[PDB]
């Protein structure tokens, strides 16, 4: 039985809508505590630092799935920080309250790797070695120039 | 959303001196590949004009193309107050972006120019300073240069125009030479070009008495 | 999604001369009526202080508030370069807004001062100019004034500091009098306050 996120993103900002679906062919746990829900899937109205830590599920018939509630304007979201070459890399410059962003720039090692007029996701269609490094997105919130927290990427073997 | 547009004016020297050719530059920034073709329409006094040379998108450091259009302007066109407008069409701008630019409005005033020698106190130093004071001019747009017996001297800096208490502007240009250069009695000249001077030029000379 | 925060430094007079009281001004702007409560946390070299005074909110003209806190800084707590941080908490912004300000980083350099009389050419007019040349100083912050036999003159404007070709800054102060005085002939003196001078002060005078 494997817990399954939706959106998968294990990294989220506050005021984000997180879902946790439990899969079998319900009772829950947070930080090894009992989730109120019985239903076949549990819902987070609005993310808060409280809801961090491990999450498990047990249908009548699991190994943890982590959650990070970061805080700020922008959050660079990728399914993982490690890929091996010829692997699609999908990044997402997620904004606080899905705010309409514009003039979005993804970067690496302090270097503009791509740009958009409106908030669009970054794809590196197949992962080279020269790709791994130090990333963060930045855009415009209202009239405010903001930037996301940094993440480390790694391509191996 | 962009692209952002900036429009620039002729440097004054080009406008003032007949030998040179002035031009107005329309600069466009932040352009995506998804929307990289850019159109320019240029207007003088509201009548469209055709004679601008658009340069190639030069892609930037940050993943953005950069485009530029240049217009070639007549001297008595610009000094007469004409409005220059640039209209940029693009497939990311919902409505084209017009930016216009023109000469500074107001009666011109002919600058009085004065050259000032080094302070006696200064001599004690390796190098002395030579000052050109230009005051009394409107508009801010002026050009100031230095030369020594014909070559352009290359160690002078000029302070940006300062709004005077009387509505005119002023500036100071400091040229730095070697005291040795100074004592011999070399001749130094501060050269001023502004729209309010005959021939759009005047010269004032500074050497020892 | 606001409000913005701009954080200003002290004017140099306040920092240079003991007598006065220098202060960094942390002004918060674009504060919405829906989210008007605004908290300030002040830090000096990373350590918090609470001797700051948040002023009465001033509603602005675009139908948005404007707020201001001032921190009073010890005179040498700035000349030594300590970073002053101003953390604005509010519910329009997901994360408090920190801004920082500090001294111009870099070795100080002694301003050289020189007083220049009018040109033989300018004497031919109803009013002549007196020039004070201040060159060779770092950092940019400086103060320049004119006086007449000790008292404050009222007819001078000052050029912005200009980066010299040797890493230094320089500027020009143009004092204007009537012709008569120069020949009066009265002593005038341009006075300069900067961190690289003895007692943070020096004076250069001009007569016939
Ligand atoms: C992606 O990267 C882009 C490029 O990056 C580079 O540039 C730097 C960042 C560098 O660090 C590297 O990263 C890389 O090199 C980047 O684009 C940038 O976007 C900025 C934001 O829009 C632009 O800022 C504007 O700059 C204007 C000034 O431009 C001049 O000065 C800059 C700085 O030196 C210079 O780079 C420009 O080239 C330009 O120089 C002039 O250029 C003209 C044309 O070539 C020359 O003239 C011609 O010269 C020929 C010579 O052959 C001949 O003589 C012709 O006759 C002559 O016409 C000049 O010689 C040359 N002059 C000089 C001194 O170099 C600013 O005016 C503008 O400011 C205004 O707008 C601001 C808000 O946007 C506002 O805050 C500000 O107050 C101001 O406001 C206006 O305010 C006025 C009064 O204050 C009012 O009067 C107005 O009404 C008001 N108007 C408006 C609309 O508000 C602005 O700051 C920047 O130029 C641009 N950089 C480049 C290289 O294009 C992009 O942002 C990046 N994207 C992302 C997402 O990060
Ligand atoms: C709704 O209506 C609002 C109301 O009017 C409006 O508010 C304005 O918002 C503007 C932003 O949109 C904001 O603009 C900023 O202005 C900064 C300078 O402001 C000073 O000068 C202005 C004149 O040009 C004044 O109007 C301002 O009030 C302010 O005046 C200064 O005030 C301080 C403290 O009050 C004072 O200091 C104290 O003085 C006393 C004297 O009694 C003592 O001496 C004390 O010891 C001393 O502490 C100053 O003397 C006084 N100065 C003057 C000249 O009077 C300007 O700096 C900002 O620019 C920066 O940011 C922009 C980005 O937006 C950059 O493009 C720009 O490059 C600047 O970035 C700085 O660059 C530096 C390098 O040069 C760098 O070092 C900095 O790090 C960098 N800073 C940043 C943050 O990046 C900016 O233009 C304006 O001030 C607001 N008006 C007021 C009155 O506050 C609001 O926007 C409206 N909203 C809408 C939606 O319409
Ligand atoms: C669970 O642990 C996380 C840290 O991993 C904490 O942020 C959160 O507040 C805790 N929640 C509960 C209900 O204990
Ligand atoms: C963002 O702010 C940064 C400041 O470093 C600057 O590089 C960039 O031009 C600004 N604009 C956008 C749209 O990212
Ligand atoms: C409403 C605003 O007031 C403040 C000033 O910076 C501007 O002049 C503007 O008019």
């Amino acid at each position: 039985a494997v817990v399954f996120l939706e959106p998968q993103w294990y990294r989220v900002l506050e005021k984000d809508s997180v879902t946790l679906k439990c899969q079998g062919a319900t009772q829950w746990f947070h930080n090894e505590s009992l989730i109120s829900s019985q239903a076949s899937s549990y819902f987070i109205d609005a993310a808060t630092v409280d809801d961090s830590g491990e999450y498990r599920c047990q249908t009548q018939l699991s190994d943890p799935v982590q959650l990070e509630v970061h805080i700020g304007w922008l959050l660079l979201q990728a399914p993982r920080w490690v890929f091996k070459e010829e692997d699609p890399i999908h990044l997402r410059c997620h904004s606080w309250k899905n705010t309409a962003l514009h003039k979005v720039t993804y970067l690496q090692n302090g270097k503009g790797r791509k740009y958009f007029h409106h908030n669009s996701d970054f794809y590196i269609p197949k992962a080279t070695l020269k790709d791994s490094g130090s990333y963060f997105c930045r855009g415009l919130f209202g009239s405010k120039n903001v930037s996301s927290e940094t993440v480390q990427i790694t391509i191996t073997q | 959303a962009g692209p952002d547009v900036f429009l620039f004016p002729p440097k004054p020297k080009d406008t003032l001196m007949i030998s040179r050719t002035p031009e107005v530059t329309c600069v466009v920034v932040d352009v995506s590949h998804e929307d990289p073709e850019v159109k320019f329409n240029w207007y003088v006094d509201g009548v469209e004009v055709h004679n601008a040379k658009t340069k190639p998108r030069e892609e930037q450091y940050n993943s953005t193309y950069r485009v530029v259009s240049v217009l070639t302007v007549l001297h008595q066109d610009w000094l007469n107050g004409k409005e220059y407008k640039c209209k940029v069409s693009n497939k990311a701008l919902p409505l084209p972006e017009e930016k216009t630019i023109s000469k500074a409005k107001g009666q011109p005033r002919e600058p009085q120019v004065y050259t000032l020698p080094p302070s006696r106190d200064e001599l004690t130093k390796n190098q002395v300073s030579l000052t050109c004071l230009v005051k009394g001019f409107y508009p801010s747009d002026i050009a100031v240069e230095w030369e020594s017996n014909g070559q352009p001297e290359n160690n002078y800096k000029t302070t940006p125009p300062v709004l005077d208490s009387d509505g005119s502007f002023f500036l100071y240009s400091k040229l730095t030479v070697d005291k040795s250069r100074w004592q011999q009695g070399n001749v130094f000249s501060c050269s001023v070009m502004h729209e309010a001077l005959h021939n759009h030029y005047t010269q004032k000379s500074l050497s020892l008495s």
